[PDB]
């Protein structure tokens, strides 16, 4: 690595830092769930709404298998943003939110998160604060509890006329919210181009509310649209996939190495110990000034202090005249150093093993080393100094 | 309760006025009192040396970076080059310092060293009493070194909030200092033992080992004080001197700016690393600062896009950091050169250069091993209670003007003391104290019109 | 009309050659004329201190920035940190300077000060005559301070094109200098009054108040000129000296590089601010540099996009600017330290160090308060009309060789003057002027083979 | 084969201990041997001056850039401003140096100069023998200058891989150095010929031309060695000295750090340009780094897009480069000032300051024209074989205590030599060598209790 980094077949004698040991983190534990199913049964019946009449489902504290839900439809469009279509199923969240509506496959043209169409102007907007997986699908003929609207319809106008009856100002739909014009608009648009107007009071700032809509012919099998989004929280991440914890080792108490983990969907790896809970309880996860977890106020009544994860800094002491070297691990101490290793820094350290196939680690004041004789001699000029009064005698 | 702040003006320290006068005499301002005093300074000599595992700092083993950083592998080679050389520069300066510090010979230091003076400052043969006090006063976060990382490791107090341990996250390596504190103490002890001789001929190869108080007197004879006074008031001088020494115990405050400078030197080093630490959390407008997170949250095309953004921001931080460090390192090197010069002239010997050292001219000085640098103390003589007296430009025999005389390191004062029958008296230049005019107080000079026309009684010479 | 430029080579100033000679004598090059002269320098001591309202500089109260800059509010906190500390560093150095400037005592300065010399340079008790001339010569744009901003305000001459007032646009604040010009003058006056004594024993606590011209002679005795000559030619010396002084009136030109350096110091400070000013107009590829304009011209999504671009460019400029200023500030601090040292040795006293001060060795020097720094003048003696003469290595009595003598601060010259019956003569080392060899011109030394074998007539001693 | 590296500790050079003793006498450490030695340094004085054709560096006449760079034409005006001024700063320092280098008079330098010493170092009237050896030792890539570019041109060896010629691609211009090497040699020769006088009164206007070896002795008398010894051992002294001189032939190695510093100075300049050269190939994520290529490969809208990206990266490199150069230039200027000071005190004269020059106190020194700077050698006296001897604080007549005496530049040693009947002996402070106590070895002083109570035999004075 050194030769390559300096693009030469003879790097000059010196002491050089090299890549650190990864410290081989142990197999994962979780603190996810307990919970109830994220039952989706509202989706199983009735006529789904016009796009300005949204029906919304929100889940907390619950467990799911969305592929079973998906089996109930034939999806003719699965697209997503800020997340893979797979990952939206695999990930735990603080909430799972689904908006559903009737929507044909002719007009199915105007649904996208970036669409500038009248569907997005007046009927739906999707925030980019959350990942969102959009679905367009059709209803199978054996979903007889599903019913279909006489036409598929939407708002194509929602603006306010000025009280002087000349100037007019549009009211665009807010993200994840209903446009105000839904208060005057009929539950479905009866005829294409239907329009309605409401005079506005001085309490309302004057003017006229003016709105209109458009329709699409009904189809033999119902077409449906789904907007699905997720929220990530802190100690509220309680919507998760159903656990596969059956037939597994006891969790999360190992401790152990810096174990990889997912605690209610909070993932990472780290060292834990039972240790003095700090303010304030029932927040579960408390973090430092850099938003790194300090520790976990666990459900088992133990506060677990996070001590992160470890690595071993390491360097090479190279004497090019003899073509030999020594190495340092230092403050880690020889408790974690052995004749072979797999944490790891390099795939091999055979360069040391050139002699150190026959030698153990030595403990020093800077700390644990390899490739060195304990001569304990006194040197006038170290040549390759180790700091303090330490020395790599040639 | 306090009221309003007060609007005010800056005082001007008006110096005593003296008027030049016509003809053979003039006014002389001369102290009739003085106090010992100590000037103090901290000279930083080093930057805390660091390096980083310049891969793990960016991505902690993440597989995309294992390929993406192939593109820029030479970047971190250059990062390492700069840092590594800089670290060596720091080491070079340390060795240079100690080369100058070493003396061929020295006194042993004993309890009771300094003779009449307590020297409570002395090392308890450790660091000097002052050094240990200072070191404890500083709000230092000790580097680990050993066992270091085994306190990172969960061995008891997980409440160890120190970013000193957090280096393992970033791949930081605070590098070791280049001298054992005991050897530093040994070097410092040899500096202490290099006192006396201070002057005494060349003083460089010769080693005299001569009375501590008389070495002061010797320096005070160089200051311009007669030995008669120095001997006679020896006990009082010792008292005044030791009071000035005792005042050092109140110096461990930020009211001492040099003490505050030490504090800031620590702050500077600490801050640089803390900045880098913050940057690990710096989401760059990415889906997240965590690569593992964005992997879970993204299709791999987007994972790449986000990771690219993250990498660029992370590398930019590293680059800028190194540049700053290069500057810092150089500044420290130059600062160390200055300190070395100050040891050579302002510490190893009395200095007559003025400007530097004490502001009471200068006698003895000391230097100690402040963290990351050196702290000096300079003892001097601060004159007071000045009076104006008459002085002659010189004296001649008016009966034989080829003979004239001029005071040496002092002045010809009109007699105002009851012990002196002579019209004129002599005082040492540094302090008011009348003496007889004798051969050792004067030298033969050519005549000048401003020299007194003395036709009566001269003792140096008779005529 | 001019023709072609001329191709030429650089002249070499060939020094006078002198040959070393065999045995008891050698050549000596010694001046038979000289001129007074003055070397001059400008040492910058400070950077013009500034800060900025680091919000208004970016957006002048615009509502989008009221939210967008929430994201980066800590950025400008860091901007302020750096600038603020830097501004303090400048202030620190000013106080450090004046601590060294202050003297315990001084002469009053009067009209007719300097005795035989006009000293037209003197302050008209204001600034020194020279300082006021210099200050007017510089093409300075005065900072407002007071009433400042009321000339920004439309009170008469709206033709005031000064970017000095335009600070209100940018939020710039040129910060105040740390000393009242009158107090600076007072300090400078005390420096002037610290002259004489210059030497005269230690000279540090004692204050002599002694003849200005004779203080020069005293320094010239230190130069190596006998007092007999100094007295005899006193009027001529005074003339030559005052001619050198009169030449200072032509020094207010950029032919004096130090004068030009002052001009550039002003330019440096002015330029930095002008750069920032230009950047306010720097559309960054945005719809416009004006936020209000792009608000009128855009839907609010696009307003945000454009404002983001604008903000990034504006902040980048601020960041880089501060970094440069930090560098400048440090450089000035170090430059000020040098100046302080020059005051201590090259101004407060005669210097024998060479190199610095004058290039005619050195006598008296002066320092004045140039804008943003100090300007020094160093008077010296520039030898000329050198001749080679014979000199003896030393002399001994050949009848009693245990006695030998060696000239002190001068040489044993083969006699070439009609007043001297003696085979050998003496001259002061600084200048050719024969004198009798007498006891005060020599000292007793051990014999050497190169010393003359004089068996005849010696007067110091008789034998 | 080699085994394991050895773990070891750092040796401490323990200085000789000396104990302070009670009453009228004390220990003195004094050498009974010494060696000559030479300390050596390289001071860089300049940065290789360069500029660039800041248009062709970006685009080599490409038509899109002929319009695109209209937008940023002022950018390169600013690039040029900074570089141009920096280049002048370098030139300024060169002229400043030589102003100090010039002497009013000097010796001619001859073969056989240096008398008893070979001085194989001398220029073969070229550069000094040492300078030419050094210059050949350095792995320099010579700048072209003339004929330069006609070796760029295919005139024979197209295997000339030098990036020295490749400047024509980038538009680089390595600018010319400001002095002819012959004139530099002339200046250096005048410096050599300015030796002797070194001291000898003021030594500044006077020129003595006095025995080279005796000038050494003169300096050694200043060191503290009696002339009797200096004369008697003259041949041996000459031998030891010339051995120290002969050792210089082994100095052309990187074991001499100063030699290595020269090597790195070359590396620094070379590296900066090589970096810029690499950047010409730096595709910036563009379709290609070559504009001509992307023109062939793109519709003109995309050509513009790619060229914009290329330009931005290219200009960014230029900008950063200049900034670094500005820093370098300043550093060199300051380094040159230091060198100038070292010539003035450490070369033109003996220095008693310690610290600098030699580490054997100091006698003569030399300076030579290293590439891009100056290389100094400082001769000194390194004491050895120290012994402790008895010394008296001073002596008085116990029958008439108003008389006392104190050794001058030496000590009153208890007699341990068979030639001296007297109880006490004298030695020069620099070296152990007994002598009789006589008037020239002592001075009259006031009595002190530590002075010996001698009631018997004094020769200086009789009583």
């Amino acid at each position: 690595q050194l030769h390559c980094s300096y693009e030469s077949f003879d790097v000059e004698s010196g002491v050089y830092s090299v890549s650190s040991f990864e410290a081989k983190p142990s197999g994962s534990v979780v603190e996810q769930a307990e919970g109830v199913e994220c039952d989706f049964s509202p989706l199983l019946s009735g006529t789904p709404p016009q796009v300005y009449n949204f029906k919304r489902l929100v889940f907390t504290n619950c467990n799911y298998n969305l592929t079973k839900l998906l089996s109930l439809f034939s999806v003719n469009d699965f697209t997503c943003s800020q997340i893979s279509p797979a990952a939206i199923a695999s990930n735990c969240y603080s909430s799972l939110i689904l908006d559903y509506f009737s929507y044909p496959l002719s007009m199915k043209s105007d649904l996208s998160v970036s669409s500038a169409g009248p569907i997005s102007q007046f009927n739906y907007k999707q925030s980019f604060s959350n990942p969102t997986c959009l679905i367009l699908a059709t209803v199978p003929h054996n979903l007889t509890t599903i019913t279909k609207p006489l036409k598929y319809s939407y708002i194509n106008k929602c603006s306010r006329f000025l009280s002087d009856d000349r100037t007019e100002v549009p009211q665009l739909v807010n993200a994840n919210q209903y446009s105000p014009c839904v208060s005057i608009v009929p539950s479905t648009v009866w005829e294409d181009g239907d329009y309605y107007r409401k005079q506005l009071s001085p309490l309302e700032g004057g003017g006229w509310l003016v709105a209109s809509g458009s329709t699409v012919a009904m189809t033999e099998q119902l077409q449906m649209g789904f907007g699905i989004t997720v929220q990530y929280g802190t100690d509220t991440n309680s919507v998760c996939p159903k656990l596969e914890f059956a037939n597994d080792t006891k969790i999360a108490s190992q401790l152990g190495n810096c174990v990889e983990y997912s605690l209610y969907g909070v993932s990472g790896r780290g060292v834990f110990q039972n240790c003095t809970a700090v303010g304030v309880r029932q927040q579960r996860f408390v973090y430092d000034a850099y938003q790194n977890l300090v520790g976990y106020y666990s459900d088992d009544g133990n506060y677990y202090c996070l001590r992160a994860c470890v690595s071993v800094p390491v360097s090479v002491i190279y004497d090019k005249e003899t073509k030999t070297h020594a190495t340092l691990f230092g403050s880690v101490a020889c408790e974690h150093i052995s004749s072979t290793m797999s944490q790891y820094s390099r795939s091999t350290r055979s360069m040391l093993k050139r002699r150190d196939s026959t030698y153990g680690p030595l403990q020093t004041p800077v700390g644990c080393v390899l490739g060195l004789v304990n001569s304990s001699l006194f040197v006038e000029d170290c040549k390759l100094p180790l700091g303090q009064s330490l020395c790599a005698l040639p | 309760v306090p009221g309003e702040m007060r609007l005010a003006s800056i005082a001007f320290n008006h110096p005593i006025q003296v008027d030049q006068l016509n003809s053979s005499y003039f006014k002389l301002s001369i102290p009739t009192n003085f106090s010992f005093g100590v000037t103090q300074e901290y000279i930083q000599t080093t930057i805390q040396k660091v390096t980083v595992d310049c891969k793990q700092y960016v991505c902690n083993g993440f597989q995309k970076c294992e390929q993406l950083l192939r593109e820029y592998g030479q970047f971190c080679s250059k990062i390492n080059q700069a840092l590594h050389g800089a670290n060596l520069r720091q080491d070079d300066s340390v060795r240079n310092l100690f080369a100058s510090v070493k003396s061929s010979q020295s006194s042993p230091i004993i309890p009771g060293f300094g003779g009449d003076f307590n020297l409570t400052l002395l090392e308890p043969v450790a660091r000097s009493a002052i050094e240990d006090l200072l070191f404890d006063k500083v709000t230092i976060a000790d580097p680990g070194y050993m066992q270091g990382y085994d306190d990172c490791m969960q061995q008891g107090p997980a409440s160890a909030r120190d970013l000193i341990c957090a280096q393992y996250v970033a791949g930081y390596k605070v590098l070791p200092p280049l001298m054992d504190v005991n050897m530093e103490a040994a070097y410092t002890s040899s500096l202490l033992g290099s006192i006396a001789g201070v002057g005494w001929t060349a003083g460089l190869s010769s080693f005299a080992a001569i009375p501590f108080a008389q070495s002061i007197f010797y320096r005070l004879n160089g200051v311009g004080i007669t030995q008669q006074v120095l001997s006679e008031n020896q006990k009082l001088i010792a008292n005044k001197f030791n009071q000035a020494l005792g005042a050092m115990q109140t110096g461990f405050t930020t009211t001492n700016e040099a003490f505050h400078k030490v504090q800031d030197a620590v702050n500077n080093n600490a801050q640089a690393l803390s900045k880098l630490a913050s940057e690990l959390s710096n989401t760059f407008g990415a889906i997240s600062a965590s690569i593992g997170d964005i992997i879970q949250r993204l299709d791999p095309p987007e994972q790449d896009a986000q990771i690219d953004r993250l990498i660029n921001g992370r590398l930019t931080t590293l680059n800028a950091f190194v540049a700053q460090q290069l500057v810092r390192s150089e500044s420290a090197a130059l600062s160390a050169q200055l300190a070395k010069d100050k040891v050579n002239e302002c510490v190893k010997a009395q200095s007559k250069r003025s400007g530097f050292c004490g502001q009471g001219t200068h006698i003895v000085s000391f230097v100690v091993n402040a963290p990351n640098g050196l702290y000096f103390m300079h003892v001097g003589y601060y004159p007071s209670n000045h009076i104006e007296v008459v002085s002659a430009y010189g004296l001649c025999d008016a009966a034989n003007p080829t003979n004239c005389i001029a005071p040496v390191n002092g002045y010809f004062i009109k007699t105002n003391n009851t012990r002196i029958v002579d019209e004129w008296s002599y005082t040492g230049s540094s302090f008011y104290a009348p003496e007889p005019i004798t051969s050792l107080n004067t030298k033969y000079v050519a005549p000048q019109v401003t020299y007194q026309n003395i036709s009566t009684n001269l003792p140096p010479p008779l005529l």
